[PDB]
């Protein structure tokens, strides 16, 4: 009923806000993550309709928010125009990124305090929700968003710090990417607006070869393995094996000119920095979570590349669900409506009498 | 559609303690 009774989720990403009731199973808002203010201020899609008057900023920087005064027009958003709500009338959780820094934690709990007068909140892990969002509390998950890649590896619903690793390949720069081998098979892409253009044919057209080579040497030998796609001026393209080397960067980094092991690597080795008495249940329990994640195939990939680094009788298995995509979102949802959760929020009274660092010892 | 809920509850409620997974090096904080 969207009442007192009902929290709020935030997800804060890179590219996207995604924002609804705890309980619901899907965010009712979903929205660019960009702020615009006059050329020479709105939020999302406004913002971007009017952008020909306005010049606009991402104000979370791979996973981490980084302009506060852009952030806390962002929420002022998502509350009063998206969600119509007023916050002071339910308990809300924020998302953060893995290894979030404890300045930053503070700065949002501190916001939603004395900004929003929010009654109770709670900050999240990312990462964390979509291994909640499959039942489970011990998994390590793969969260590929628009801004950054983590490997998060999590015991009893604890991530452990130790063992998380950051890749800042995520689907911007894999846009980036198909704008640029697409500009090689003779189709310019270079503007913002263009961008946006190929952001959508990856989203649509890509997928994930489960053997590369194989792969090229089948768009090689003829054309069943080609797509055309209509620009908004009505010109079609063919697109080839760019559909699915564009995401091989996320297992070859060195497409782009990273030196970083790809995202099946950095699995095996977040996997690897945990005790081994731990290993077969992450082994077995490996979510894929996040709109980088969508890609066809990329699950069996992921499967066959794991099954090469682990022993050969650890059973593997792969978990990605149909709605992955807004997973982060659907955990912190499940979270916020248990009713044995409600104890874990920071209440404003005790915000009142400890301040903004109350967030390290109840969020974790 | 909810049996994720029923599942997550029970095994929150079950979960050892941080100072249990410190002493097995699961967690490990240096
Ligand atoms: N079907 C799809 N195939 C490939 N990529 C997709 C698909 N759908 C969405 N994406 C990509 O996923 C990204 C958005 O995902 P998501 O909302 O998980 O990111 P975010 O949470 O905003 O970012 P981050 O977590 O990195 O801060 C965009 O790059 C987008 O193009
Ligand atoms: C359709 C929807 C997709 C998305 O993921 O949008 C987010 C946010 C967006 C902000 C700018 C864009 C012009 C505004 C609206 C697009 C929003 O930038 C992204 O498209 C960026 C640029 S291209 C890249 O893949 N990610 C991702
Ligand atoms: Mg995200």
């Amino acid at each position: 009923d969207e009442d007192e009774t009902t929290a709020l989720v935030c997800d804060n990403g890179s590219g996207l806000v995604k924002a609804g009731f705890a309980g619901d199973d899907a965010p009712r808002a979903v929205f660019p993550s960009i702020v615009g203010r006059p050329r020479h201020s709105y939020v999302g899609d406004e913002a971007q309709s009017k952008r020909g008057i306005l010049t606009l900023k991402y104000p979370i920087e791979h996973g981490i928010i980084t302009n506060w005064d852009d952030m806390e027009k962002i929420w002022h958003h998502t509350f009063y125009n998206e969600l119509r709500v007023a916050p002071e009338e339910h308990p809300t959780l924020l998302t953060e990124a893995p290894l979030n820094p404890k300045a930053n934690r503070e700065k949002m709990t501190q916001i939603m305090f004395e900004t929003f007068n929010v009654p109770a909140m709670y900050v999240a892990i990312q990462a964390v929700l979509s291994l909640y969002a499959s039942g489970r509390t011990t998994g390590i998950v793969l969260d590929s968003g628009d801004g950054v890649t983590h490997n998060v590896p999590i015991y009893e619903g604890y991530a452990l710090p130790h063992a998380i690793m950051r890749l800042d390949l995520a689907g911007r720069d894999l846009t980036d990417y198909l704008m640029k081998i697409l500009t090689e098979r003779g189709y310019s892409f270079v503007t913002t607006a263009e961008r946006e253009i190929v952001r959508d044919i990856k989203e649509k057209l890509c997928y994930v070869a489960l053997d590369f080579e194989n792969e090229m040497a089948t768009a090689a030998s003829s054309s069943s393995l080609e797509k055309s796609y209509e620009l908004p001026d009505g010109q079609v393209i063919t697109i080839g094996n760019e559909r699915f080397r564009c995401p091989e960067t996320l297992f070859q980094p060195s497409f782009i000119g990273m030196e970083s092991a790809g995202i099946h690597e950095t699995t095996y080795n977040s996997i690897m920095k945990c005790d081994i008495d731990i290993r077969k249940d992450l082994y077995a329990n490996n979510v894929m979570s996040g709109g980088t994640t969508m890609y066809p195939g990329i699950a069996d990939r992921m499967q066959k590349e794991i099954t090469a680094l682990a022993p050969s009788t650890m059973k593997i298995k792969i978990i990605a669900p149909p709605e992955r995509k807004y997973s982060v979102w659907i955990g912190g949802s499940i979270l916020a409506s248990l009713s044995t959760f409600q104890q874990m929020w920071i209440t404003k009274q005790e915000y009142d009498e400890a301040g903004p660092s109350i967030v390290h010892r109840k969020c974790f | 559609k909810r049996e994720i809920k029923r599942r997550l509850t029970r095994k929150l409620s079950q979960r050892p303690t941080v100072e249990e997974l410190r002493e097995r090096k699961i967690l490990i904080r240096f």
